[PDB]
RNA sequence: ACCUCGGAGCAGAACCCAACCUCCGAGCAGUACAUGCUAAGACUUCACCAGUCAAAGCGAACCUCAAUUGAUCCAAUAACUUGACCAACGGAACAAGUUACCCUAGGGAUAACAGCGCAAUCCUAUUCUAGAGUCCAUAUCAACAAUAGGGUUUACGACCUCGAUGUUGGAUCAGGACAUCCCGAUGGUGCAGCCGCUAUUAAAGGUUCGUUUGUUCAACGAUUAAAGUCCUACGUGAUCUGAGUUCAGACCGGAGUAAUCCAGGUCGGUUUCUAUCUACUUUAAAUUCCUCCCUGUACGAAAGGACAAGAGAAAUAAGGCCUACUUCACAAAGCGCCUUCCCCCGUAAAUGAUAUCAUCUCAACUUAGAUACCCACACCCACCCAAGAACAGGGUU
RNA sequence: UCUCUUACUUUUAACCAGUGAAAUUGACCUGCCCGUGAAGAGGCGGGCAUAACACAGCAAGACGAGAAGACCCUAUGGAGCU
RNA sequence: CCGAGCCUGGUGAUAGCUGGUUGUCCAAGAUAGAAUCUUAGUUCAACUUUAAAUUUGCCCACAGAACCAAAUCCCCUUGUAAAUUUAACUGUUAGUCCAAAGAGGAACAGCUCUUUGGACACUAGGAAAAAACCUUGUAGAGAGAGUAAAAAAUUUAACACCCAUAGUAGGCCUAAAAGCAGCCACCAAUUAAGAAAGCGUUCAAGCUCAACACCCACUACCUAAAAAAUCCCAAACAUAUA
RNA sequence: ACCCCUAUACCUUCUGCAUAAUGAAUUAACUAGAAAUAACUUUGCAAGGAGAGCCAAAGCUAAGACCCCCGAAACCAGACGA
């Protein structure tokens, strides 16, 4: 019978060559997760479209930004078929108040606090 | 359908894609590892035997000769007291080309046969011989010298 | 001549399909993706502890906002001026 | 009598050696009503070697096991409780031995 | 070209993120910028509200980790504070 | 056969969970006589009804069991209480058969015909080599078993159709497959010859007439070169038949109290359609037997007894035509006469490499290995015609 | 009757003139093969074919027309009979 | 149109059954079950709709749930925004395929019966047409763009050469069992041959295989079908940088 | 205008209809949702409301807003018919 699934611990336990291939630092993890939406919840379980509700990535292709946090990633490890994580990276730092209305989010993963367009 | 079944069931097309997926890749070489780079002791003893003993030794190509016809020959040469020693060239040929008389190597080739005995009664030898005209006496060595067939004869008469 | 028995796709004797190269490369990209997101989820920034409670009183005043809402629902206010306004229905020049 | 796959039907021994045996052991097995072979001590022996040689030596990134302990893609949506512990050998009564 | 365009960071379609959707379609011939354009407004809104989550979360999160902190240092602190009020006598 | 209640599996771990699913039981018994009274909080058989547990308190003392059951009204009784194998067990207070003499409303939600799915049954092929075949698995036949197909039967399912998809045989006209009955070509033989058996290839052509049965089939008579196996809505009833079968009448035996019935027999019993659309309505290469000769030759101990090559003589089929017969009579016909022309592939050999022999070769290679019809075209009013439904066509010197 | 059918006459028929119905009809610019599909296709897929339009003939199909199946099942629908 | 005439009336008989049911536009919306002369229906539940009131609802973590597998229950965080209750009702209560666990049947069915989950009775793209498989869902205009699923690959069978005398017709056993019907032993001579592995003899006799020699060297790919009925079925193509 | 590309009439019925399931030649006219108990909304007045009767522990008075059409075989009464 057609059940949920219990994802064994060892499928998040990273490797070195996981590191060097992805590269990101397991000491000083990163914070914030860009989750987009790259697949449908139609043919799905009930169960996974409730989780694609609740993250809030009804629209495909559509980037949302969630906590790095035990209980967050345990809904996106019920979804991660139909999705695609990234780790959220800032360059020149998090936006401030007088830098909040000239961002933009890249498809690097890079929150930019100065959109200008204008060639460099 | 029932999950076990008599015939090779029909899968869903995303399992026969996991299965396409999922099959088995072999190691490739790179460039191809084919295309990348006993009895002999006793037998050395009977030939060291058969050198070091009968001062006549005789090659004598061993045509086929019926079992009779072999064995009477033989009898008549044991009578004139000759053996008929039948050694393999495998052995033979280079224990001849390190222990010098390395002249009869291009002479031991096909099928082969030493008659010897340190008597040497070649006349006998001879009147057996021409009874059996398909037989040639390839020549052989007498008191350490190399002889042919005609040096045999001479040597005879 | 080549007729399948009944209904192509279901049934015991169905058409039989046969896995295209784009096919298997669309299954592996997929793949290549959610293997990332296996690693990308591996390295949790807090522990459950460190979480337990940092997020309570943003929930907690989120829920008492809906409350309100659903609390603060009334008919609206009716004006005088909306029903005298009818009157103009008959406004002519002269 | 059910029989499952991997088990020995029959065992014979003595002063004999495999071929002798191997000879009618591969008739019965033929006409068995499933799939059967004539094996040895060593040939069984060689056989399983051979699978865990051909697992360690796997160049595909992809396996069934991988895939379907992970959940990878939802694929235990067309899969089967069972096929968590089979790891795509077996697909019914048929076993595939060509399956890593 | 949309994998190419990825590898260079310009988006996947080109009518994303680029001067060629975001800069002014026109302007007044004399040279007055022209009013902003609906989707571009929608879309610096849309940007504005991206940006305060991502300083939201973070700081939510960069609260609790030190809230954890002067908790555990409490907690280490009526550990160590382990002094005998009264002193021992009897078999001493 | 079952219909209510309980335990176990299916239903492995909170609950729940179906089948004319697999098993086992119940329709009580025993004790007590506070088996009194009352009252928080709960459970609950997926609703309701019904069912279950219970602290504290008053009063005393100092229930086992799994199911072991039945509502309302009404009846009985002074009252407390007590009444259904109401077992179709959520129970109508009390009502059976039969209908082909039948009727109505519906149903392809559901059977009979046909189609479709399926292949248990049925049929075929291969693999395996026990066994039979004097000996010898493999000339021939073949067990136990294995692998595949086929879709002719009997079934199973209930998916189209019950505001109709008419039926068994037969007639007529047949289209197709080949798994070949005959005619062709070939390989094996437990092939001397004549006959056979068996396998490969071949679907151009052909595949009889009768007695009985309604009959498919079957038996029998006489033939034949042979008297194929199937599919086609068990091909084909707006082409036919109606013996059977399938309404109303009747008889025999049987069943039933009878009405009536029998998956038994028997006699009788209305077969409509003026064609709108689709399609179709003249596409010249024939097969087979027999006789004589080869020849009493080959072959064979004999008895028996060929194949080629050659000549004729028919039969059927196709096309045509009246000279004479015959039906007849300016003509149409057959019972009469005339004509009728290619191959066909399975294999068997030579040379010769891979693999310096050999080897027919998914090696390069060599050999066995159509013509004829038709064909010009505003003289046309009209007349005639061997031309013709009309129209067209031929002739009119 | 049939082997085995042929000939002629009359009716019908066809053409001309007069008169002039009926069932039927969602709309049709209404082809063949294989496949598909509510499981048997003019209309769907792949192929092929294909200027237009009368008259005569035919009955393979339009699950052809007719008759809200006579058979079988159902209905807390009828009726006759015992 | 007599299994019971016809006409009028009661009569607008009754019909859990078929058929029918008339302007525009938006929105929410798919069915666990129990009773029932009931299973072609109804009533209650569930689901669905509207309006009100209030506070939590889904996802979830340690700890926790029995003796004789996948999972669930419970559940704070957290991510979210729903839930319960009150009032008022209708309609649906004749279900199909796919994946999975089972059951019945033939480990038959487009078969039947449950359960968990899809999808379909809603849109669009793909899998030839196409319900149920895959991609994808929230609607308009555009002669812009990036994508998603998405096109079947396979071709098989050569295998040596050369040689062979003999203790004995080992014994027993037998009519005879001579390497070879069966039994016991399995030595032994030649450079090198089993008291013989297969074949063949009534038994004999025979010819192969294992052994000599010989020599380049055992060359050694370890695999395997075919059938039906109107007419095969896209046309084609091995070689220009993913 | 055609040619090119795309596109399986409608209604009913159903698990599911291009269906070869139902109905329909077409035009014009005719031809099918009736009301209570409550609830809700909006006025009036308010411990009372209503033009006797009745309700009332915020009610009572008034209004608005919801419940189809055709079809049997039958049964009975009285006449009319040999
Ligand atoms: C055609 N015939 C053989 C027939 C057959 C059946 N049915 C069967 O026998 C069964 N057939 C099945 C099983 C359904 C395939 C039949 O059922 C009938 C009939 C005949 C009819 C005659 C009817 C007729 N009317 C309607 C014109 C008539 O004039 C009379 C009459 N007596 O006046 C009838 O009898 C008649 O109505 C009638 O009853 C018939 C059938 O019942
Ligand atoms: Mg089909
Ligand atoms: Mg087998
Ligand atoms: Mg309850
Ligand atoms: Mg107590
Ligand atoms: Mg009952
Ligand atoms: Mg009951
Ligand atoms: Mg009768
Ligand atoms: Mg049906
Ligand atoms: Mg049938
Ligand atoms: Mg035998
Ligand atoms: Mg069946
Ligand atoms: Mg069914
Ligand atoms: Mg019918
Ligand atoms: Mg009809
Ligand atoms: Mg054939
Ligand atoms: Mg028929
Ligand atoms: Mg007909
Ligand atoms: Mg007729
Ligand atoms: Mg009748
Ligand atoms: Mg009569
Ligand atoms: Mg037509
Ligand atoms: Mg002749
Ligand atoms: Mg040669
Ligand atoms: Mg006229
Ligand atoms: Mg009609
Ligand atoms: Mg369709
Ligand atoms: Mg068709
Ligand atoms: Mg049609
Ligand atoms: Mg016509
Ligand atoms: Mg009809
Ligand atoms: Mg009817
Ligand atoms: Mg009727
Ligand atoms: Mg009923
Ligand atoms: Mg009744
Ligand atoms: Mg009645
Ligand atoms: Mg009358
Ligand atoms: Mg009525
Ligand atoms: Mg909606
Ligand atoms: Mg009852
Ligand atoms: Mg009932
Ligand atoms: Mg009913
Ligand atoms: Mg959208
Ligand atoms: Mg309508
Ligand atoms: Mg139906
Ligand atoms: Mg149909
Ligand atoms: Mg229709
Ligand atoms: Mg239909
Ligand atoms: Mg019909
Ligand atoms: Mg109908
Ligand atoms: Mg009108
Ligand atoms: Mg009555
Ligand atoms: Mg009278």
């Amino acid at each position: 019978k057609f059940t949920r699934s219990r994802i064994p611990e060892k499928v998040f336990q990273a490797s070195p060559e996981d590191h060097e291939k992805y590269g990101g630092d397991p000491q000083n993890p990163h914070k914030l997760h860009i989750v987009t939406r790259i697949k449908s919840t139609r043919r799905r379980p009930y169960w996974e479209k409730d989780i694609i509700k609740m993250l809030g990535l009804e629209k495909a292709h559509t980037p949302q930004v969630h906590k790095n946090i035990p209980s967050v990633n345990a809904k996106l490890k019920v979804v991660k078929h139909l999705i695609r994580i990234k780790p959220l990276k800032l360059p020149q730092g998090l936006p401030a108040e007088e830098n909040m209305s000239n961002t933009c989010l890249k498809s690097t993963g890079e929150l930019v606090v100065q959109w200008h367009l204008k060639p460099v | 359908s029932k999950a076990v079944t008599r015939h090779r069931r029909v899968m869903h097309f995303q399992r026969q894609k996991l299965m396409a997926v999922t099959e088995y890749i072999p190691p490739k070489p790179a460039i191809h590892p084919s295309c990348l780079p006993g009895l002999i002791r006793l037998l050395r003893r009977e030939i060291a035997a058969v050198f070091q003993d009968n001062r006549m030794i005789a090659v004598c190509q061993n045509v086929a000769l019926s079992a009779e016809d072999k064995l009477l020959m033989r009898h008549q040469l044991r009578k004139h007291k000759i053996l008929m020693k039948v050694f393999p060239n495998q052995v033979l040929k280079p224990f001849l080309e390190d222990s010098k008389y390395q002249n009869l190597l291009p002479l031991f080739v096909g099928h082969n046969m030493l008659l010897v005995s340190e008597e040497p009664k070649v006349k006998e030898m001879v009147r057996i011989l021409r009874t059996v005209p398909f037989l040639p006496l390839l020549g052989g060595c007498i008191d350490d010298t190399i002889l042919s067939r005609q040096g045999f004869i001479n040597y005879s008469k | 001549r080549g007729r399948i028995p009944g209904r192509q796709w279901i049934g015991k004797h169905r058409r039989p399909r046969f896995v295209s190269l784009r096919a298997k490369q669309n299954m592996i990209r997929r793949l290549e993706i959610e293997a990332e997101n296996h690693y990308w989820l591996s390295m949790p920034y807090m522990t459950r502890e460190q979480e337990r409670g940092h997020a309570a009183v943003r929930r907690r005043e989120a829920f008492e906002a809906i409350k309100a809402a659903a609390t603060s629902k009334f008919p609206p206010h009716r004006f005088i001026a909306d029903q005298l306004d009818h009157l103009n229905v008959t406004k002519k020049w002269s | 009598t059910p029989v499952k796959a991997g088990r020995l039907v029959v065992e014979m021994g003595g002063r004999c050696e495999f071929e002798e045996v191997q000879g009618f052991l591969d008739q019965v097995a033929h006409k068995l009503p499933f799939a059967a072979k004539a094996v040895s001590r060593g040939t069984l022996e060689k056989m399983r070697k051979d699978q865990e040689e051909r697992e360690r030596n796997n160049q595909n990134p992809w396996t069934f096991e991988r895939i379907a302990t992970a959940n990878m893609l939802g694929i235990r949506k067309v899969l089967s409780p069972y096929d968590l512990t089979h790891k795509g050998k077996y697909w019914g009564k048929f076993y595939m031995p060509k399956r890593v | 070209g949309g994998q190419w365009r990825l590898q260079q960071g310009l988006a996947a379609n080109p009518s994303g993120y680029g001067p060629l959707t975001e800069l002014p379609d026109w302007s007044y011939a004399d040279g007055r910028p022209a009013p902003p354009m609906k989707g571009q407004l929608r879309r610096k809104a849309e940007r504005e509200t991206f940006a305060r989550r991502v300083v939201l979360l973070s700081q939510e999160m960069d609260a609790g980790l030190q809230a954890w902190q002067l908790r555990q240092q409490k907690l280490q602190e009526e550990q160590r504070k382990q002094e005998n009020a009264l002193k021992p006598k009897g078999a001493s």
